[PDB]
This record gives structure tokens, sequence and C-alpha cells, in this order.
């Protein structure tokens, strides 16, 4: 259950 | 082979990258009722890759703060900065 992905 | 987990820390700077991106993503997940942060989307030959990050690595701390003590306001503030420190927990690749 992923609720956000930060692309850095 | 992968038996126990290994914990290590790295400090990364945007000025050591070609295009001001570290080349990885952080996945915020709920896993069996528990909030966790994972490394994901590690670009081959990116800075995070050079520093030995792997997709699926658990992020235990960012800038000396436990992952479960972070919120989205802190996350955005942290990754707006020119550098960042991470404590991660991993298995040997093989
Ligand atoms: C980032 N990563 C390895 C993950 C850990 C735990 C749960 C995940 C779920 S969810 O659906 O379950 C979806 C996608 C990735 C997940």
């Amino acid at each position: 259950n992923k609720d956000k992905e930060y692309y850095v | 082979g992968a038996m126990g987990k290994v914990t290590h820390s790295i400090h990364i700077e945007k000025s050591d990258t070609a295009a001001d991106t570290y080349g990885f993503s952080l996945s915020s997940v709920e896993e069996d009722g528990i909030r966790r942060l994972y490394v994901n989307s590690v670009k081959e030959t990116g800075l995070a890759s050079k520093k030995g990050l792997k997709a699926g690595d658990e992020i235990l701390e960012i800038n000396n703060r436990a992952a479960d003590a972070l919120n989205s306001s802190m996350m955005e503030d942290f990754f707006s900065q020119p550098s960042v420190g991470l404590l991660v927990r991993t298995y040997p690749e093989l």
C-alpha cells in the first residue's frame, strides 16, 4: 500500500 | 548471502550530481498497519546508486530523525535542501 512517491 | 540486515548511513549533495537530482525515489507506505519509508526507483549510475542504495532498502532516519517521526511538511523541507543524510537498512544484493 503505497500512498506517496517522492522523486529526488 | 542475505541473512541479517545491514545498517549504513550516507550523506549526499546535489552539487555532486549532473542535474540536481540524486536519482532515487522514496516510497511512503503502510505495511501491516505500520508506516514505513522505502528507497525505490534507483537510477543506474545515479548518485544514490554510487552510494549503494537499493530499491527496497528501508529508510530508518533522515537527517537524524526517525522515519516514523517525519511528516510530509518535513519531507518536502528536507528534499528542498542542497543536501540530505540518510540511515538505511538493507540486505546484501545477493
